[PDB]
């Protein structure tokens, strides 16, 4: 028994392109899901990164707390569509892979960054 | 029987977030592979094993010490055993004798590479 | 391990429904670049970043994007690079560079700048250095084949729809330039028009409303001339005006940038205009679009032009696609007055140029 | 010489206005407002050799006079006091009374920072 | 030829005068730049583009510019190119490259992320792959001379004005690393701290209010900490708490990225702060500039923040600025209480750190 | 005497508005230097004398002419005389006998390169 809130597809857009969607709490740049892309999938020809930034997140729906693993899409300008600021349990750079001023594009083949995923690891425990 | 792969990616991951060990084994031996394709100074990865709320405190001390000593602090004593650190393409072993683990309590196997402990965390038990 | 981020993927809509809006961002003109739309539900596709005031267009097959840009090793300093890239259509990824003098025109994006011949062999661009010249793109060999130095004097490019790899240029002397191509893109061919309009007196918008074998321009002043290639040599003629006396009362002129339409199939000619025209307002944005019938010489049809500043046409579909530089308007025009379907905001920052995907 | 001739005594809040008599056919960003003056390239930038011609007319005197629209090069776009006037303006087949296309293009970097107007003279 | 474009200028205004507003424009962070201003009377002074989210800072002896950023010979694909370049401050010209390893810092525009040593010798930056390390770049000799590993799991340059070159990091341990360079560049001698705070239960902002011979720093939850360093190993203390039992109830918290600042002739300590703080709340807009006494430990002023989020000190003449990512305000801090002196609007478009010519 | 040295830069700019031709004269030579450093294809110049009103109608049949016919009509009527077409760094001189230039009427020199007779346009008058 997952449940829908888990997947953002099944999500009217409204929601999912929202800051306010309960698993963009620590995204410091674009919804890819506004930029041809979706939460979990890269817009056409930008690039995953294989690193990110973590963030512990709310889902008011079910009431737990999930891991989420902020990849970014690389390769590609700004996509300047749904910037997003939220910094729930964001950290400073001495706890580097939970802080968000950084651009996660940094080890890609090119570091330009394009747009900001959410993808859900697990519940956090 | 008395062996494990884990393997670690360039996305920060291990394939297992808990390993058995059957109580038939003596010693134990556990494989790591890179599977990515990072250089180990920007994305190396390591395996050490230790008491589960034990771990955070190696993990600092293992900062520490440095990639020279494979990010563990030269005989921690709280280190119940950890691999070197490798890089992308790159695999590790190491074998310690099950002997070790206590019974009652919790172990953990996790990477001390800077960072990476947060999510490259796991629980290593015995038979059942 | 729940979710994994996947990359690879192909533009979720089809090619029947994209368009492309040509961001040059001259606020920040380095990072110009291309934004693919969906124009029936306005949802964004994607993009193909295009550096320094780039230009763009579909291959007429539609499965290939063409960009023409300009790069340095240091972007304000170091050596420049001209270039002419082959991006794919559907998977938005950059595919192959073709190297250019460095001379490819820089400035607005009105179509006739970079061009393709009707064939779809050669890509045709206009250059500046500032003397002008066509230069010729082989997209197949990937190399740039000719320069047609015969041009200078001449500004933009516009495709002979009915012949394979011939092209016309509007000339200082108010005349027209026909450049006919060999198999290979070096000029086997080309000839001079007698003077179709007076370039102080009457000057024309470089905007052509093109059909298969002819060209209609609209001037400054409300003017119509029109450019015939379906013989040998090239028929010009005009003007006639888009106003009657009532109109010419409000000083009624064209304005815009890519003001200029045609549907080939009905004859219908699309204009952006507005009232009170004088000295310096060629480009000011529309206060209403005019629609007049080519074959009858009269207006069918006048509609709010929603400052609008370029439009497209999609012969195909019979849609028009209007610009005022940040959003996107969807029209209907298969009847002789035009229908707004839709409106697309925030389609770009600052874009001139709007295209739809072949088809 | 006539005091309306010269920038450097009338108010900025006139010079750096799209409005500014002389900058009838500006496309781009005034270097008054950059760092530079209607005449001088603000600090880093390049003048351009070429320019784009316009006629402008002085509304002080009632005289047309021929200004020659340079641009200053090698620096990304200023973007400060954007205008955007066409008097007198011509499409491309009149290259040099055209202001649709970069004039930083001959430059040793052709990325454009920001649009002078120089005084030429009378029109006549 | 009455008149005559000239080029060659330098910057009207006098070095005093001068302050940099380094504009990341996120929204074409290609496209990022130095904007120069005097602070005076809020005058556009000039500007020195820097590429892809670019840094900046002015060499000790207010001679010249110093940036950091990243090139890719076609900015979006091809070869990496992470430099550090050297401007002339007076001409804002170009004058020379020095190649960095291709892993410098990418990301927003704290302080410690771009300093030199006191002696103005070696430009200390961090280094992220994303394993973290600082870079040692020898000014003369324009080359990167040292990669300081021991750092790694640490973050951010604190600079410690008492020595010649030798610096400090925040580590993950909690503790603070000091290094120590030879006349080379390269590390000499290096020792850590005791913990000086709490990691996991109160973190410090990275940002310190730096002093001669000690550092403060200030956490998420109000407390002040301090890294005193005039002794051969550095001294750690702390927390106090910035709040009574009033502020506590009210919720009040720090918030901001560059948000703290220290007046070394008088001690007082300015802080970012705003009402109702909770999870998530760390870099919201400054309600009010709080000033600490750090003697007393005690708060002496409280004025509105105009919703800052960055700011600055200029020791010599008492004056501080804050930078809201748009605008920056000059204030006078001669006395306990600021004084607004001006506003100067659209200084940027998304700024994060304004930094005085030094005197 | 019978000598005149006209400059033209990158900035299509004549360094002369006014040539004036001595009735002592026989035949005259006209040197034109580029001055700029922009090759020829981009920014050449080269002078061209006709009569006044007689100006535009050349350029505009000079400018079909090609480069390869410095810009004017092979062997267009029109004109009195006319140098190659140089670029920077170049040099070229061009030598009329003056009992060419009609009592009364008005002549210019000027540049027949595409779009720069606009601005490079000067008159050339004889003695006074
Ligand atoms: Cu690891
Ligand atoms: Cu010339």
């Amino acid at each position: 028994a997952d449940h829908i809130s888990l997947n953002p597809d099944l999500a009217n857009e409204d929601e999912v392109n929202s800051c306010d969607y309960w698993r963009h709490c620590a995204v410091d740049g674009f919804l890819c899901s506004c930029c041809g892309g979706t939460t979990t999938t890269c817009p056409p020809g930008s690039t995953p990164s294989p690193i990110s930034w973590i963030g512990t997140c709310h889902n008011p729906h079910d009431g737990k707390d999930y891991l989420i693993s902020y990849h970014d899409c690389c390769g590609k300008t700004a996509c300047g569509r749904c910037q997003c600021n939220t910094q729930t349990r964001e950290r400073p750079g001495y706890e580097f892979f939970l802080h968000n001023d950084v651009n996660w594009c940094m080890a890609n083949e090119n570091s330009t960054f394009h747009c900001t995923t959410s993808v859900l690891v697990g519940l956090a425990k | 029987a008395c062996d494990v792969s884990i393997e670690g990616n360039d996305s920060m991951q291990f394939n297992t977030k808990s390993i058995v060990v059957d109580k038939t084994c003596k010693e134990f031996t556990i494989n790591l592979k890179h599977t990515g394709k990072l250089p180990k100074a920007a994305m190396g990865h390591n395996v050490v094993v230790s008491k589960k709320s034990d771990e955070s405190a190696v993990a600092t001390d293992g900062m520490k010490a440095g990639l020279n000593n494979d990010y563990v602090k030269a005989g921690d004593e709280r280190v119940i055993a950890h691999t070197s650190v490798i890089g992308g393409g790159e695999t590790d072993s190491v074998t310690f004798d099950v002997s070790k683990l206590k019974e009652g309590e919790d172990y953990a196997f996790f990477c001390s590479f800077p960072g990476h402990w947060s999510i490259m965390k796991g629980t290593i038990e015995l038979g059942s | 391990p729940r979710e994994v981020l996947t990359g690879g993927h192909s533009v979720s809509a089809p090619q029947e429904n994209r368009i492309y809006v040509m961001d040059s961002v001259f606020m920040h003109l380095t990072e110009s670049r291309v934004h693919v739309y969906d124009y029936t539900n306005g949802k964004f596709l994607g993009m193909v970043p295009t550096a320094f005031n780039g230009h763009v267009q579909v291959s007429n097959d539609g499965k290939k994007i063409y960009t023409m840009t300009t790069y340095h090793e240091r972007i304000t300093r170091g050596k420049r690079s001209d270039v002419v890239e082959v991006w794919d259509a559907d998977k938005l990824t950059f595919e192959k560079e073709i190297s250019l003098p460095p001379k490819r025109v820089q400035g607005l994006n009105y179509d006739g700048l970079f061009r393709q011949t009707t064939d779809g062999k050669f890509i045709v661009l206009q250059n500046a250095s500032p003397a002008t010249s066509i230069g010729i793109v082989d997209v197949a060999k990937g190399d740039y084949v000719e320069d047609v130095t015969a041009a200078a004097g001449c500004w933009s490019v516009i495709p002979q729809p009915n012949r394979p790899r011939s092209f016309m240029t509007i000339c200082g002397d108010g005349g027209l330039l026909t450049i006919n191509l060999g198999e290979d893109g070096k000029v086997a061919s080309q000839s001079r028009s007698k003077q179709m309009f007076s370039v102080k007196d009457d000057p024309i918008f470089i905007a052509p409303a093109l059909d298969k074998d002819k060209a209609h321009f609209v001037s400054y002043y409300g003017n119509v001339y029109s450019a015939d290639f379906s013989g040998d040599e090239v028929k010009v003629d005009g003007p006639w005006s888009l106003l009657n006396d009532e109109d010419k009362a409000k000083n009624w002129v064209p304005g815009g940038y890519n003001l200029v339409g045609l549907h080939r199939a009905s004859g219908r000619m699309y204009v952006f205009m507005h009232p009170d025209g004088k000295e310096g307002t060629h480009k000011f944005p529309a206060a209403e679009i005019w629609v007049m019938d080519t074959k009858t010489k009269q207006r069918v049809a006048r509609i709010p032009g929603r400052d609008a500043l370029s439009m497209t046409i999609d012969q195909q579909r019979n849609l028009m696609l209007t610009l005022d530089g940040g959003n996107v308007n969807v029209y209907d025009i298969s009847q002789p007055e035009p229908k707004l379907l839709r409106t697309i905001e925030g389609a770009a920052e600052a874009s001139l140029q709007v295209q739809f995907h072949p088809v």
